[PDB]
């Protein structure tokens, strides 16, 4: 492939460099339309800018935490982190979010990796070996109330059991209701005067519940869960302007008030180098 | 003697002529078309009013003055009240449509000024409150009036800050969306053909707007000496290939 | 039972590896795809669309005005604007090009810089745009500027001029992030003759300026952007 | 070799090697030729 | 292959052993040009002197250390080794350095092995099990400020998570900007009067950041990281004189003052055996 | 699931072994090679060039 | 001995995965099947039989 | 596979929607027996409702 | 590839792709045609 | 068998078995024959 062809002096009536940008086109002008060039080859394919590659590496999408401790006398397991739960979503952390929102609709399979590490912040004789159990609780299915409810039987709901310190990995097909996931949605769930605006109403994915299977030892053990997400088989439509201001909320476009100028001011003139 | 410059668009019972065009944009290089069976889901036969809905509606005019910040209309909202297009809209459960948008602004060879005319698929607005405040329905359904970016923040309304496109992105990059400029010195109209763009084959016309049309002054209007300091901008829009499905009782929407 | 040996790296999680995994939802059938206009396949497809450069960066809070390069009637010989070409920083940084370049470590290729004139139709002007390849200072006067890559632009019916910064380089890749060794030059613009307004007209006229990449362009070695960060996880 | 039955479980896809910027860079209705005048 | 051919008495006008070294050549003289030889075969190929073999074994290129401890009240994580960082480079340790600098330009893929072991120098009830996370922070990308910054999300930057006591291994393609890496560079980054001289300016490779993912236990744990590097697919050009004096700095050729004579003095005469 | 048995040596790191590894930079394209005079392939090539001997070591 | 590398997820138990296992009862012979009317293959077969709706829910 | 065929107005002596449930059958009535439909395809096989799948986790 | 000798040890079965609701939805002795009168 | 997609991930290269010391041992412009006089 040639990156530049050889081109010499020109004295024409045919001027490729004068255009009318009002038309909305970006005319494909090249170095050889306005200087004299020599042949050179590309030596490159643009492999690593493919959208599959761009969205295809694992990104941290969520960090939660649960603890193993005596539940005796706990009136609210959920509240004691005896078993946390996460409202699956993909905009809670921003590195990956800005990347996805370069597109309007996106379609892909997900590969999740879940790393779990334990901490024992206060005096323990040892490090126990805990097994985590993460359940998929899609919307419409009983959601766990205690850390050892009938729910955890999970007879119809996919669940994975792995050890703290290890990693769990599995992959979920594209579960969207439509043909693509909306990265943006300028609508409501119905014509209500006070219903919420955004995608929050569309990206109804349900939540995922984690717990330790082990009963309690004499000390307490903090287990912190990190969920990583990798898109595989990516398809993206309609590019948009990149995010400039900071994010404030999952699912709304809102930016913070009295934010700071995002364009760097010159130290000098327009004329400055 | 054909120029890129003169054009005629006849759609239904209405025709537009421009003698100072700058080509026309067809979003994503695709022209509006009906919904193919292979893509269909709802089993209902759809209704295609054709020429009674696919004609040109001219919205009320705006006034560009030296202080203007820009205006924003949503589709199909802007047309919610135009003739039979609008009736069909409130009466069917689902509908689908593409449009021809023609924005008009003429001046003289002594004026200067340049407007950006852009179509943004799925333009989800931001609340000026920050945090996770929502933007109430009425605020994103201004109707033919559209939203005036130089109007004041209101409560439950969107933010109207132009350098941020009403969503946290910079004005400068709106050029990645199908768009055309109106530069008084060149141009006097902008025309964009919009194919139907959605993640579902057909949708509700009232709970979801699928494009915002935005006209934004970028190089300020500058009139000749002792000229009146303003020009009107007119927007005429025509639904094209419209289909409605799931007819019934007639939606009632807030406000 | 087949005898195996495990190698160093067993059990590691590399966020960039690509392997098979069990599906949690065995036998599930995804929604059919329907057609949607606009599919993107390569980021190289989109960085060829031009977007506006806030060249007039001299303001103090972001404003529509930093996209406008002003022009003065009747000045002769003088300089319209100047900038270095660190596409990952400074004026370029918020543009779509700048914004994507920042997802990669290295770039190579030609850039296309165009200027669209917005002055009254009955005015006229001749400007010179000059690209100064690495090795010399930003030009200080047109004489200096005109000895490097340049285009005399004659403002006419055809409203925009497209200047190309041809890839001039020893090393075949430059870092996006400002490197010296790897630096690309300067871009300046001067009056060639001068802007002239018709009667009954007055004041400043402005140029809009765009940037996009030529088909020439290469970007490689993906990394994280300095353009976005956060202090606590967001919630709904 | 796929070891698993479902398609979601396969590795990353392989390069589009599609690449056609014209839907984004030249969505004009009447074709523009480089070198010919923009507005006739 | 014959190592020596058979050759007998000679009384010629053709003298292969008289040459003129001023020419710059090393004339290919053999035993059989000056004594009577018998046939012998080589029995050898020179396999283990191939440059791929010479540079192809893992060498320790870096030892760093980080600790897991309560960051509460630490004003400078980097400074507490709550997460160290390493300015990737390949001349910090010298065994491998002398080997590479036998050549001027070198091109190869790298295979890294990272061994991490833990130490608990002061009273602990136990040994905790820590997961290390090493990130690649190429130049232009946010560099970590605390041990748990958004940076560590590493949504676009390759990162590996492995356990202390284990090893991590992955391989990076040749990331040089030019066609080869310069082992030497007699230049500057620009014609500045005070800019640094050497390759420091050329070998801009960015740095690599390590941290423990675990929160803190009651005791403190020292984790010491050793990075090993193996060249694979080696290509080397222009041999040079081997390094004689000791090294003083990464990237400069400088040797120490009042160094010692590097040539061993005879214990005796020139005539001595 | 195929039945396996691991042998002695599993998990060891031998600095001299030669195996495959995942690339950290999937799909990256290295700079083209250009021609450079002087390529060395074997150390046996270079030890045939003669160099001076500090024979007079007595200093 | 063939060189291997284990990936993330090793040792996990996913209640939805489908693999082979050793039989605890090697060589056992199950009872022959006889014919029984009524075999169901898909839940989609049965949701097409209509059943009564307690529409008058007001009790 | 078609999920619905195209069907238009009807004015017949052949009424598929009147039945006698006392018989014990569930007559296979479709949308196209009582409204005008357009063609649409199934795009689906009913894989995940197989009893092997239902009892197999 | 089965690694084991017994049939119980193989993975899950594969979709019936049988599907015939008529034993449940139309177990009537004399065949009913849709469109013809239910009771003659 | 390569298990990985990228070339960097393959094992060590295989012996040049190239070997030609003359660029280093005899870079003279006019060819010298062993046995013939060095300087004529
Ligand atoms: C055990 C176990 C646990 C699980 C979880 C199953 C995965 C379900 C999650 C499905 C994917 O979720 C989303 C959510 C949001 C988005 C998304 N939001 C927009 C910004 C873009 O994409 C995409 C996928 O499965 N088995
Ligand atoms: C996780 C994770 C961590 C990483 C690191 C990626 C590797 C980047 C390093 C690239 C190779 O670096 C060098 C530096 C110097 C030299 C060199 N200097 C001269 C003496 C010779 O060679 C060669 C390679 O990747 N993924």
């Amino acid at each position: 492939t040639v990156a530049s062809i050889s081109s010499g002096p020109k004295h024409t009536q045919k001027v490729p460099i004068l255009t009318a940008n009002e038309t909305g086109a970006t005319m494909p002008v090249l170095p050889s339309d306005s200087i004299e060039t020599r042949t050179t080859y590309m030596h490159f394919n643009g492999s690593e800018t493919d959208v599959e590659c761009f969205l295809g590496r694992a990104a941290c999408v969520h960090v939660t935490e649960i603890q193993n401790k005596d539940a005796t006398g706990i009136d609210n397991h959920r509240e004691a982190k005896l078993f946390n739960d996460w409202k699956i979503n993909l905009s809670s952390l921003v590195q990956l979010r800005k990347k996805l929102e370069l597109f309007t609709y996106v379609r892909f399979d997900s590969e999740y990796t879940i790393l779990a590490t334990a901490s024992q912040p206060d005096s323990a004789n040892y490090s126990s070996n805990l097994v985590v159990q993460a359940m998929y609780v899609p919307p419409g299915a009983p959601n766990p109330k205690e850390w050892d409810d009938y729910t955890w039987q999970s007879a119809s709901n996919p669940s994975v059991f792995f050890k703290v310190g290890d990693t769990s990995r599995f992959s979920v097909p594209y579960v969207g209701l439509a043909s693509a996931y909306n990265c943006f949605y300028d609508g409501y769930s119905h014509d209500d005067a006070e219903t919420q605006y955004g995608i929050t109403v569309l990206n109804h994915m349900g939540s995922m519940a984690f717990r330790i299977v082990n009963e309690h030892d004499e000390h307490k053990t903090l287990v912190k869960i990190r969920v990583y997400h990798r898109a595989k088989h990516v398809e993206a439509w309609i590019p948009r302007a990149p995010r400039a201001l900071p994010y404030t909320s999952i699912g709304r476009t809102n930016y913070p008030k009295n934010t700071e100028p995002v364009i760097k001011k010159r130290k000098g003139d327009i004329k400055s180098y | 003697g054909y120029s890129d410059r003169v054009q005629q668009i006849t759609l239904g019972n209405s025709t537009i002529t421009t003698q100072e065009a700058a080509n026309a944009v067809v979003c994503y290089a695709e022209w509006p078309e009906y919904l193919p069976d292979v893509d269909a889901s709802d089993v209902n036969k759809t209704s295609k009013p054709d020429t009674s809905v696919c004609r040109f509606y001219t919205l009320d005019s705006k006034t560009w003055t030296t202080g203007s910040k820009g205006w924003c209309w949503k589709l199909p909202d802007a047309l919610k009240d135009m003739g039979v297009f609008g009736q069909n809209m409130f009466f069917h459960s689902l509908g689908r449509s593409g449009y021809t948008v023609h924005v008009q602004c003429n001046a003289t060879k002594f004026h200067s000024g340049c407007l950006l005319v852009v179509v943004i698929p799925e333009h989800q607005l931001a609340s000026h409150e920050g945090g996770n405040v929502s933007v109430k329905y009425t605020f994103t359904h201004p109707g033919e009036r559209g939203i005036d970016l130089s109007s004041a923040n209101e409560v439950g309304g969107p933010v109207k800050d132009v350098l941020y496109n009403m969503n946290g992105t910079l004005l400068g990059n709106l050029l990645i969306f199908p768009h055309q400029f109106i530069n008084l010195r060149t141009n006097n109209t902008a025309t964009i053909v919009i194919p139907y763009i959605n993640s579902v084959p057909i949708d509700s016309m009232t709970r979801h707007n699928n494009v915002s049309l935005m006209v934004i002054p970028i190089a300020p209007l500058t009139v000749p000496t002792g000229a009146t300091p303003s020009l009107p901008i007119t927007v005429t829009i025509a639904p094209m290939c419209t289909e409605f499905s799931g007819i019934r009782s007639k939606s009632i929407v807030p406000q | 039972g087949l005898p195996t040996t495990t190698l160093p790296g067993s059990g590691q999680f590399l966020t960039t590896d690509d392997r098979q995994s069990p599906s949690a939802l065995p036998n599930y059938e995804p929604t059919p795809r329907i057609h949607i206009p606009g599919k993107v396949h390569n980021l190289l497809e989109i960085i060829q669309v031009d977007t506006l450069i806030p060249m007039n960066n001299t303001h103090t809070k972001d404003e529509v005005n930093s996209y406008l390069i002003p022009l003065n009637a009747n000045r002769q010989n003088e300089q319209v604007f100047g900038t270095n070409l660190f596409i990952g920083d400074g004026v370029f940084k918020t543009t779509l090009l700048g914004e994507i370049v920042q997802y990669y470590t290295h770039w190579s290729g030609s850039l296309r810089f165009s200027l669209m004139y917005t002055g009254p139709a009955l005015s006229s002007a001749k400007l010179i745009l000059a690209y100064t390849p690495p090795g010399a200072r930003g030009p200080q006067d047109r004489r200096e500027a005109m000895l490097g890559t340049h285009v005399v632009w004659d403002i006419g019916l055809q409203s925009t001029i497209v200047m190309t910064i041809p890839w001039t380089s020893g090393v075949q890749f430059r870092y996006t992030d400002p490197d010296t060794y790897t630096s690309a030059g300067f871009l300046s613009c001067w009056y060639q003759t001068s802007l002239i307004l018709p009667p009954e007209t007055t004041g400043q006229v402005y140029l809009l300026s765009f940037i996009s990449a030529c088909p020439d362009f290469k970007l490689r070695l993906m990394k994280d952007t300095q353009t976005i960060s956060q202090t606590v996880a967001l919630t709904e | 070799i796929n070891y698993y039955k479902d398609a979601a479980s396969t590795s990353s896809a392989g390069q589009s090697l599609s690449m056609d910027p014209s839907k984004f860079t030249e969505p004009v209705k009447d074709l523009m030729l480089k070198g010919a005048p923009a507005l006739n």
